[PDB]
RNA sequence: AAUGCGCAGAUACCGGGAGGAACGCCGAUGGCGAAGGCAGCCACCUGGUCCACCCGUGACGCUGAGGCGCGAAAGCGUGGGGAGCAAACCGGAUUAGAUACCCGGGUAGUCCACGCCCUAAACGAUGCGCGCUAGGUCUCUGGGUCUCCUGGGGGCCGAAGCUAACGC
């Protein structure tokens, strides 16, 4: 059980240090602005650690959010 | 007396009460209700029924402004948070949408001893 | 000298007249500290992820210079002075890290 | 930081013969470069104790080497010092 | 439940502002450091460390009484700060009592600078270094002809052996 789709699979090629590729970094956050776990991102220890540092830079630039409202219920 | 038609329903749920606030399309409240506004004095206020009543009360006081549709917004986890939502879905008031916006810190103020327990 | 990327976000409600005046003050402060712009990418207005300074959008400026480290902080400081300058993020250049690719 | 050009100039200046990258002089010279850059760092950032632990070690490694030199060749020793400015 | 707070209009809601402290998700199933300990992001300054090449020196090594430095929290001095929290303390309630546990308040303190204090279940309750003795498995990090192999670190199960036993 708990079988979703991996974020890495859906993407093709991309630089984990590009803190401006919103269109692609967005794919790494939840319905909420939270940074997806590794079970969802499919990244590796090392990569996930860089992604995190990148998503955070874009957030400071106002390109990515810190948190969004959950719509549903 | 301003015929607003559509607005926002705010459900403030907590383990002690549920307070509902209906507002106009941009935040300003029209009418509100709560577990205490409906007679429940003690802890009955936290009960889910009190929520259901508080919501219904809120909606009725809203229809008085010709309110038809509204966007719900929940904050809190306490009981009756769900009855409050359902109440509004049975109150003729069209629930345009439901959104959870509970405020959560990015770790700031040291919580009360009560809310720290095992951290 | 080392490679940097001076990011600057500015007021999106600016006309062609000021848009340039500020770019001048900017392109000037770089020279003031020894910044040889190796290349630039002036994107422009973009829908922000959240409002900065009550504004739902911001005008972006990206440079790739090479200046004296000891002055990277004063350069970044100065730039922040302008009111039409909402953000100033000077990261250090790095090799891209490919993945899934 | 100490750059390759910076370091390279120190190595050749003390090498005992072309290509000597590890003799007692080269080492002591190199450690002295580090020790000084660090002593300067600590004039400021005085609360930087962690870094100061590295200083003690370098300083210690240096005296250990010197002590060896001074024992094997008391000449090169008194020579290495005069050229630097250690043990004063 | 009560104290408390609210018609000098609170709670709930929207907008603006001030300030202090902490730093969500990523986060561990981890990482770094000699220990204490260390996680928003950026720049600077700076320490340790691992690997490959096996190029240089050539035993220059190990340990370390005393000395010296570092050393969580609380605490002390001087000055500053003060959101939230909270010893004392002031109240409410519980109780046979209640100098407690629960609730409403609250000062020191918690924060910063500088100086001091030097303690801990400062724990792996396991000084440091080196050599030698089956493997299996998971993992962090580097090299490689990248099934699998090779080095460093983190866990687990287990050969021989050890151990009063537990266990190692
Ligand atoms: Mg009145
Ligand atoms: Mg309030
Ligand atoms: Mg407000
Ligand atoms: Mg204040
Ligand atoms: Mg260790
Ligand atoms: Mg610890
Ligand atoms: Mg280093
Ligand atoms: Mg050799
Ligand atoms: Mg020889
Ligand atoms: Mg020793
Ligand atoms: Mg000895
Ligand atoms: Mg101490
Ligand atoms: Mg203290
Ligand atoms: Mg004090
Ligand atoms: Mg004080
Ligand atoms: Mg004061
Ligand atoms: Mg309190
Ligand atoms: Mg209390
Ligand atoms: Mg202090
Ligand atoms: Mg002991
Ligand atoms: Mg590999
Ligand atoms: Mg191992
Ligand atoms: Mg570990
Ligand atoms: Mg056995
Ligand atoms: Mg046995």
């Amino acid at each position: 059980p708990s079988r979703k789709a991996k974020v890495k699979a859906t993407l093709g090629e991309f630089d984990l240090r590009d803190y401006r590729n919103v269109e692609v970094l967005k794919r790494f956050l939840s319905e909420t602005g939270k940074i997806l776990p590794r079970r969802r991102t499919g990244l590796s220890g090392k990569e996930q650690r860089i992604l995190a540092k990148t998503i955070k830079r874009a957030r400071i630039l106002g390109l990515l959010p810190f948190t969004e409202k959950l719509v549903r219920k | 007396k301003r015929q607003v038609a559509s607005g926002r329903a705010y459900i403030h749920a907590s383990y002690n009460n549920t307070i509902v606030t209906i507002t106009d399309p941009d935040g300003n409240p029209i009418t509100w209700s709560s577990g205490g506004v409906i007679g429940y004095k003690g802890s009955r206020k936290g009960t889910p029924y009190a929520a259901q009543l508080a919501a219904l009360d809120a909606a009725k006081k809203a229809m008085a402004y010709g309110m038809q549709s509204v966007d719900v917004i929940v904050r809190g986890t306490g009981a009756g948070r769900e009855q409050a939502i359902r109440a509004l879905q049975a109150s003729g008031l069209q629930v345009k949408s439901i959104v959870d916006d509970t405020p959560v810190p990015h770790n700031g103020c040291r919580p009360k001893k009560k809310f720290r327990k095992a951290s | 000298m080392r490679r940097y990327e001076v990011n600057i976000v500015l007021n999106p409600n600016l006309d062609q007249s000021q848009l340039a005046l500020e770019k001048e003050i900017i392109q000037r402060a770089l020279e003031n500290y020894g910044a040889r712009v190796e290349k630039v990418e002036e994107l422009g207005l973009r829908r922000l992820a959240y409002p900065i300074a009550k504004d739902p959008q911001g005008y972006f400026l990206w440079y790739q210079v090479e200046m004296p480290e000891d002055r990277v902080n004063d350069l970044a400081r100065e730039l922040r002075i302008r009111d039409n300058v909402r953000r100033v993020m000077v990261v250090k250049s790095q090799e891209p890290f490919l993945a899934n690719a | 930081p100490i750059t390759k050009e910076e370091k390279q100039k120190v190595i050749q200046e003390f090498a005992r013969f072309p290509g000597d990258t590890g003799s007692t002089e080269v080492q002591v010279a190199l450690l002295t470069l580090r020790i000084n850059r660090l002593s300067e760092h600590l004039k400021v950032h005085k609360k930087d104790h962690h870094s100061h632990r590295g200083l003690l070690m370098m300083v210690g490694q240096r005296r250990r080497l010197l002590r060896y030199l001074q024992r094997e060749d008391p000449e090169r020793y008194r020579a290495l010092i005069e050229k630097l400015g250690i043990r004063g």
